[PDB]
């Protein structure tokens, strides 16, 4: 409780609040950048999902679970919240194998279920995700996992409900087997001789992966910007406390040493 | 301890503590109207403990290879080491 300890500590926390402020501004810039990718992925995906509204591809009756975070953290109740949604859906089907995209959700899920994890994707959260990346990973799923064999496919992403709120969200994927079995499907004219469901299912997988990545990415940067704002606020409050502690400490030190100066001058001849 | 040490033997002394000794010596010096130094302690308290703890040592062979080993104890205040004592 010296002047030195409180001074060095207060200077450290001032540096911390400055860095959190700069991090919040960089998070705002990256969030404003990532909203463009989120909207351009969503408006592309809606052109295929309005079809699934019309072509009611609603399946019947082993399961694949894919979760979406980044490699980094520092975005608060996202990595644990989405892992808790994984917990909700995985207590239903514990046999459901898992392919994580994101190091942090992989560390969330590997501690609780190292069994179902069979593929892990890394090198993601540095940038806005591209369709090259998403289509490449969707190719890898029908290369090392063969998800068309899997009956039910769930995609776990993070939906930014606002800039100050969020949601871990589930998206079902219907295999191409379901696509010919769909009731509102012969309404749409389709060539039998062109493998249109067996390629449109891949196209669906690629688009939903890209939408999940470009949506959970923006959700991460939103909650991260929120967390850095809360950090700047808390750091400012703690600076406001320890500055007052510093002033009381400095005044007490000068007074207490002046006491000893006087007391030596007190017992003179 | 020096009695054992000069009889060639080996003795461990454990003071507990030097802090109450410092308080008592401060009390005697202030009651003897000696002008106190820093933190109202007497000036030669460093000399006081130096001539306390240098009496414990290992003797050479021609002295009989006696030894006095010392364990001083300090109670501190809130985990401080920067105090004068």
């Amino acid at each position: 409780a010296t002047l030195k300890e409180v001074e060095m500590r207060l200077k450290s926390i001032k540096n911390i609040e400055k860095i959190t402020k700069t991090m919040k501004i960089v998070a705002s810039t990256r969030l404003s950048k990532a909203e463009k990718a989120k909207i351009s992925a969503k408006k592309m995906d809606e052109a295929e999902q309005l079809f699934y509204k019309n072509a009611e591809t609603k399946n019947l009756d082993k399961e694949l679970i894919v979760a979406i975070t980044s490699d980094k953290g520092l975005c608060g109740s996202i990595h644990s919240q989405l892992a808790k949604a994984v917990r909700r859906h995985l207590n239903d089907q514990p046999n459901a194998d898992i392919v994580t995209i994101g190091d942090k959700i992989k560390m969330q899920l590997l501690r609780t279920h190292p069994n179902n994890i069979k593929l892990s994707i890394n090198g993601i959260g540095k940038d806005a995700p591209t369709f090259q990346e998403s289509a490449l990973i969707a190719d890898k799923l029908l290369s090392v996992m063969k998800a068309g064999t899997y009956p039910k496919i769930s995609i776990f992403y993070n939906d930014p409900v606002s800039s100050l709120s969020f949601e871990p969200s589930e998206k079902p994927i219907f295999n191409a087997k379901t696509i010919e079995q769909s009731p509102s499907f012969g309404k749409f004219e389709i060539d039998t001789d062109a493998n249109v469901p067996r390629d449109l299912f891949e196209y669906t997988l690629a688009n939903q992966m890209l939408t999940a990545m470009a949506q959970g990415y923006a959700a991460e940067i939103s909650a991260r910007r929120n967390a850095m704002d809360n950090a700047s606020k808390n750091a400012g409050d703690m600076i406001n406390r320890y500055s007052i502690l510093y002033n009381r400490t400095r005044q007490a030190v000068i007074t207490n040493e002046l006491v000893d100066i006087i007391t030596g001058a007190s017992s003179l001849g | 301890g020096e009695w054992f040490r000069d009889n060639g033997k080996h003795a461990l002394i454990v003071y507990d503590d030097l802090s109450k000794q410092a308080v008592a010596y401060r009390q005697l010096s202030l009651l003897l109207r000696r002008p106190p130094g820093r933190e109202a302690y007497p000036g030669d308290v460093f000399y006081l403990h130096s001539r306390l703890l240098e009496r414990a040592a290992k003797l050479s062979e021609k002295e009989g290879s006696g030894s006095l080993t010392a364990l001083p104890v300090i109670e501190t205040q809130g985990g401080d080491v920067s105090a004068y004592i």
